[PDB]
């Protein structure tokens, strides 16, 4: 499953 | 610490210079040295301080895994248990840095919904991590849950449903709940409702946020089909 | 040394998991810890010891060059003349241990060729690494050039021109006179003898053999396209 | 410029 990038 | 020394400025300044050298190590330890230095951090620095450690654990999941596939083909010497051993306990120093960095104090400190959300999303993914390779594991699989849990009651009360935080707080909620907590229709479910109500505020974006917003929808979309 | 307690064959196989894991740190510590036993290296073990630094060190020169081209615009604060020597610092260190390696006692006690001249070619290698951050610069080329030279003179006398330890023993050595020597003629000239003689032996070898040899002269032609 | 790969 793809999660978030770490910058947001 | 070591880098107790040098200032934070110049810490900051570093840890940028290691990220455009790919040096996420050095990276992580001076965005730690920064956070020590007891100031909130900015959203810059929050985002900082996110792309080392996930860059530094990342690379050590991707390791973890491939030895533990290793390990379970080998049981269908001691070495490579020994080895996986050795990378999953750096791992979870990692994680206990990141989380004991959160615990002291930046978590406490944190009364914007921006950074309180940012950092409770990032102590529900290193609990997260810490999960993936616990065999304890019920106690730290609801550590994550509760941490993402106080991060959506916070964001959904606080932000707009596109905010990135929260979109990239949603798909991560989503894949603890798919991956780790075996519930994958809660994980369909809050992924479908996330890119729908991201999808219907759209509309009062700027060209720039709009850009920001979709490319986490797009990872929400892809999970479905994956999961669907 | 901290690898001192762990059995031979065991740093073998645990530096083959962790090339395996891509863990190229880990890597070079199991393959020193195993050099460190004081048996000579079978040529699987030679190759395993070469990636795992060359890997090491080539994130390093790569960060060291991203650093160096930051410093070299700045001086169209001293943080980024104090990063770059603090990478030049660890690249520096992990040549100096390959170096120590190669002295102790790796190369006085290889007798056959084609251990001679890998671990003279390695001892090439790492002084060009160290030669390409040097500002004992004059001294450090010589060291390269010496340890290149008499691995040229034994594989010129001891090893087919299509060997691929004499070709990538070439290769390196006219790149060493093209970025390091300040020698683009001696570089072409090498690389297109060696190149045309290795083309005359290939009639030799077997079809996995030609394999192994042509990959090496291609990027001879390739350093040959680049240079003319 | 091209260098050698570390196996040979
Ligand atoms: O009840 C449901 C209906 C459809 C569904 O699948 C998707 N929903 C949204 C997107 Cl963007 C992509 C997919 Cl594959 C999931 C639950
Ligand atoms: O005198 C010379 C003549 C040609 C030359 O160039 C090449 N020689 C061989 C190859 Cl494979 C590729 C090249 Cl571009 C270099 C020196
Ligand atoms: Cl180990
Ligand atoms: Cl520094
Ligand atoms: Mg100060
Ligand atoms: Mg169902
Ligand atoms: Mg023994
Ligand atoms: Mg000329």
């Amino acid at each position: 499953s793809h999660s978030s990038p770490a910058s947001l | 610490g070591a880098m107790g020394s040098m200032e934070r400025a110049s810490l900051i300044q570093k840890a940028k210079l290691a990220e455009q050298a790919e040096r996420y190590e050095d990276m992580a330890a001076f965005m730690k040295g920064a956070v020590e230095k007891g100031e909130e951090l900015s959203c810059e620095e929050r985002n900082l301080l996110s792309v080392a450690y996930k860059n530094v654990v990342g690379g050590q999941r991707a390791a973890w895994r491939v030895l533990s596939s290793i390990e379970q083909k080998s049981n269908e010497g001691p070495e490579v248990r020994e080895y996986r051993e050795k990378v999953e306990t750096e791992l979870q120093g990692v994680c206990d840095t990141v989380l004991g960095l959160l615990d002291s104090h930046l978590i406490k400190e944190a009364g914007d919904a921006e950074s309180r959300v940012f950092y409770l999303k990032m102590k529900g993914d290193y609990y997260r991590y810490l999960a993936e390779v616990a065999t304890d594991k019920k106690r730290i699989i609801d550590s994550a849950r509760s941490a993402y849990q106080e991060a959506m009651d916070i964001s959904k009360k606080e932000m707009p449903p596109t905010n990135p935080i929260r979109l990239g707080l949603a798909l991560n909620f989503s894949v603890f709940h798919y991956e780790i907590a075996n519930s994958p229709e809660e994980a369909i479910s809050l992924a479908k409702t996330t890119f729908d109500e991201a999808m219907a505020d759209l509309h009062t974006l700027s060209e720039d946020s709009y850009k920001d917003s979709t490319l986490i929808m797009q990872l929400l979309r892809d999970n479905l089909t994956l999961w669907t």
